RNA sequence: CCCGGCGAGGGGAGUGAAAAAGAACCUGAAACCGUGUACGUACAAGCAGUGGGAGCACGCUUAGGCGUGUGACUGCGUACC
RNA sequence: UGUAACGGGGCUAAACCAUGCACCGAAGCUGCGGCAGCGACGCUUAUGCGUUGUUGGGUAGGGGAGCGUUCUGUAAGCCUGCGAAGGUGUGCUGUGAGGCAUGCUGGAGGUAUCAGAAGUGCGAAUGCUGACAUAAGUAACGAUAAAGCGGGUGAAAAGCCC
């Protein structure tokens, strides 16, 4: 089912958010809320917000009765990296990366 | 970088 | 310290194969209220074993 | 290139490659190794070769039925409509109007037309005798071309 | 039923009624060919050889196709000697159809 | 005039990576390794277009020797008997007989033994 | 046309019994390696295991010629500090009699997964009794 | 209009030929990072290919070979300048 | 560093000598078909050969013949908002650099044939510019003067306030 819910420019690396998103793959929606409630990650709350936005989208614009609903296709693919300068020893400079991540949740009722 | 330092001396081996 | 050559995507995947987090999936039901909570933990409102143990 | 010949870093000690200047063609903000100069592209031809080439292209325009020798050719009024109607009556579309007497009456009312060009009989060129589909000449222009080519 | 014959300098074991790929001859598209080049006729009583061109055996084939084979890329390369050659090659063949195995 | 070598480089790189499709690691994505791999695969194909003939011919010899020792004769005396019997049948078709139909191959072994004695 | 290629499903394998009492070790071992490889079948394929099953009873009763009973040494390295172990023929017969026939077959088989797969066909024993009588292994004399 | 913090960001609605044109904006390649499907892989050693090659899942006309992907096993082969 | 001076298994012939018959064994030779070069040839003639002989591993190097890109003339000609370039795959095709047609995006440009001029074809030069991997979610989070509790604001307080 359509009406996906994406989240552009999340302020975290794509790897740890992906490791959070590997817990819920084809699970129930209320079970996904129960997992993301007590998962002790900042990325867990940051993807629980996107999941609740997807629940609100599903009950607002299209085929509601969340009792029959499944989180089908969640994927976190990396986005732009902000460039920063970190001073180090011996006068040389290193260039750390402020990494972002796109988080797309595709939810379906069938 | 703007300034590349002198490297680290090596084993004498002279 | 300094490597000879870079590893692969396959080596990175076989390294991160054991980095998969484990969910608890064992949320309990309170006797009085019935709210979801963990094992040996109180609820969000302070319920534990039916008794109001926080009194707040 | 606007910029100095200063070396960007040292010759030795650095882990990067060799570097002499920023103006070198392998660098950015700079460029072409062998840059072009405002040279002259006009190359020399002989007089006899050019006159024989004119003889050859007129002899080719004879055998292709593209040369139409006519009588005295002049327009009445400085109007392009009259010349267009006169070329329509002669079934002429893409012609080189080449006359021997460059009058103002024909030189004015032929400039706006694309396929019609009016040149002088002395200053002819081979590319107009080849490129245009028909070459219509006045008999006085034929006499002047025969005198010039000799 | 299966016979053994030479066509293009090589032997072929054939059953009656199948399409056989062999080397291109100077034969037209809708022309049929005969083969006196049989090397074995096999049946419930096998006919073997002590001499070639056994008694009277002739296989009548019907030429179907004169297509060209798959492109094979011969890639010559000699390392550290500044040389390589690239050359493709398609192979002419002929697909024929057998119409009878005579005894 | 300035010539930009953009589209022809794309054409050459896609032409190389079309033939190098299906390789492990960076041998199918990195062009510097893929072109190398196409060259080495061309060398291997040019060697194997003769070594295929070598391996199938010695395989045919192995099949004929196996079926001949099944019928009770060595390979060398069998080929000697076929040479004395003027049999122009190659190793491929005679091995193909020796796999499927044992009756014709058995009669051919008997003919080779009759020509040998 | 295309030549014949055997299939691992279509191979009809057979059980066998080969007596090792009084036989020459190397010739019998080479015959066993030939039969386990499958070089007697006319459908032999070098990448398809077409060998047959062989039971070798009385492996301790094999004999060697000359003085190889007290001089032929089975060397094997443990993968350690450098203590190389050695064992003669008489020491190997009196302790582990299957290992003589086993090494003599394994050294004559090609390395790889297919050689180890045709190596699993080998069913040597020390005594006269074998527990594979339900498959009817016929006697294969040599 | 709704979620979300009278945020950021997203989804409906609408403008627009087009929002696979959203101010990060014409067209959006490759390197890199995934998601969904097919195959192989947890007893097997090496320039990871090539040739042969069982099996599997997809499509065509036929009432069987091809098209394409994976390709166990197997001989040979120690990258380019 | 381990058998480790037949490759190994192993062999009393599966070693060697003398002799013989066969087999295996190269891309060598022959058979089939195709391409290119050279000199003659039956006689065909700006052109392929019924045929014949011979050549065709190759660096540095020399000679010859071609493919692809921009622009110009041809060319205010042709295709084209029922769809041009670029991108992306498929299927044919030439001995080859490549060409042809088409599914999808895209949105207004490209150019047949023949000639001309090149900023004319990248795999390397510890080549340069921009982006992204790798090591790797690893070190580290920058004096070992030290935090603990309650209340308040707030979506969230160990670092904000009392």
């Amino acid at each position: 089912m359509e009406t996906i819910a994406k989240h552009r420019h999340a302020r975290s690396s794509a790897q740890k958010v992906r490791l959070v998103a590997d817990l819920i793959r084809g699970k129930k929606v209320s079970q996904a809320l129960d997992i993301l409630t007590y998962t002790n990650k900042k990325a867990a709350v940051l993807v629980k917000k996107v999941l609740e936005s997807a629940i609100a989208n599903a009950e607002h614009n299209d085929g509601a009765d969340i009792d029959d609903l499944k989180v089908t296709k969640i994927f976190v693919d990396e986005g732009p990296s902000m460039k920063r300068i970190m001073p180090r020893a011996k006068g040389r400079a290193d260039r750390i990366l402020k990494r972002t991540s796109h988080i797309t949740v595709v939810v379906s009722d069938r | 970088p703007v300034y590349i330092p002198r490297p680290r001396p090596p084993h004498p081996r002279l | 310290a300094v490597q000879q050559n870079k590893p692969t995507r396959s080596k990175r995947g076989m390294r991160r194969s054991h980095d998969a987090l484990t969910a608890v999936t064992s949320l309990s039901v309170d006797k009085t209220s019935g709210e979801k909570h963990l094992r040996h933990h109180i609820t969000a409102d302070g319920y534990y074993r039916g008794r109001k143990v926080i009194a707040k | 290139v606007t910029g100095s010949g200063k070396k960007p870093w040292r010759q030795k000690g650095t882990g990067r490659a060799r570097s002499g200047s920023i103006k070198s063609p392998i660098w950015r903000s700079g460029g072409v190794t062998f840059a072009a100069r405002p040279q002259d592209h006009s190359q020399k031809v002989n007089k006899k070769m050019y006159r024989g080439a004119l003889k050859s292209i007129l002899s080719e325009l004879v055998r292709q039925d593209r040369l139409i020798v006519v009588e005295k050719f002049s327009v009445e009024a400085p109007k392009t409509k009259l010349l267009a109607q006169k070329l329509k009556d002669m079934a002429l579309e893409d012609v080189l109007i080449i006359t021997g007497e460059l009058d103002e009456n024909l030189f004015l009312a032929a400039r706006n037309l694309h396929k019609v060009d009016v040149r002088d009989a002395t200053g002819i060129d081979p590319v107009s005798l080849i490129a245009f589909d028909k070459v219509v000449m006045t008999a006085d222009a034929v006499k002047q071309v025969e005198e010039m080519l000799a | 039923m299966y016979a053994v014959f030479q066509s293009g300098g090589k032997q072929h074991r054939v059953s009656e009624g199948q399409t056989v790929r062999l080397e291109k001859l100077d034969i037209a598209t809708g022309e049929t060919v005969e083969f006196a080049e049989v090397l074995m006729i096999a049946n419930g009583e096998e006919v073997k050889i002590g001499v070639p061109f056994v008694d009277g055996g002739v296989i009548k084939a019907e030429v179907v196709a004169h297509g060209r084979g798959e492109k094979v890329k011969i890639v010559k390369f000699r390392r550290r000697k500044h040389y390589r050659k690239q050359q493709g090659h398609r192979q002419w063949f002929t697909d024929v159809k057998i119409t009878g195995i005579s005894a | 005039a300035r010539v930009k070598r953009g589209v022809i480089a794309r054409a050459r790189h896609k032409k190389i990576l079309k033939q190098a499709k299906g390789y492990y690691g960076a041998r199918s994505r990195v062009y510097r390794v893929a072109f190398q791999a196409v060259i080495k695969a061309g060398q291997y194909a040019y060697r194997d277009r003769r070594q295929r003939k070598r391996q199938f011919r010695q395989l045919w010899i192995a099949r004929i020797n196996a079926a001949a020792r099944q019928n009770g004769i060595s390979y060398s005396k069998f080929i000697n008997g076929l040479k004395k019997a003027s049999v122009e049948i190659d190793r491929k078709i005679l091995a193909d007989i020796a796999v499927f139909d044992k009756v014709a191959f058995t009669a051919l072994v008997e003919k080779a033994k009759a020509a040998l004695a | 046309m295309k030549t014949f290629t055997a299939k691992p499903e279509t191979v009809k394998r057979d059980w066998y019994v080969v007596d090792a009492t009084g036989k020459t070790l190397g010739r019998l071992a080479t015959e066993l390696a030939r039969r386990l490889r499958g070089k007697h079948k006319a459908e032999y394929t070098p990448h398809v295991d077409t060998g047959d099953y062989i039971i070798v009873l009385n492996a301790d009763k094999v004999a060697v010629t000359g003085n190889k009973r007290t001089d032929k040494v089975y060397y094997h390295h443990t993968g350690h500090i450098g203590g190389i172990k050695q064992a003669t023929f008489e020491e190997m017969i009196a302790r582990r009699p299957e290992r003589v026939i086993e090494i003599a077959v394994k050294g004559m088989l090609p390395k790889g997964p297919l050689g180890r797969a045709m190596f699993r066909k080998l069913k040597v024993y020390a005594g006269n009794e074998h527990n594979h009588a339900a498959q009817q292994p016929q006697v294969l004399d040599i």
